[PDB]
């Protein structure tokens, strides 16, 4: 997933 | 995205442009944006 990656 | 909603159109991913017209789906340079939103853009720059 692309909000993912940093999530945060 | 409210911050750049027209750079996140009109290119859209960080990805750059290749269009040749002799090739009918032009795959070369740029990926096609999927989702068109704030996405992988947003994460490149840490946000």
């Amino acid at each position: 997933d692309y909000m993912g990656w940093m999530d945060f | 995205m409210d911050v750049v909603d027209s750079l996140l159109v009109n290119g859209s991913n960080i990805t750059p442009p290749c269009e040749l017209g002799l090739e009918n789906e032009t795959l070369f340079c740029l990926d096609q944006p999927r989702p068109s939103k704030e996405w992988q853009p947003a994460q490149v720059i840490l946000l």
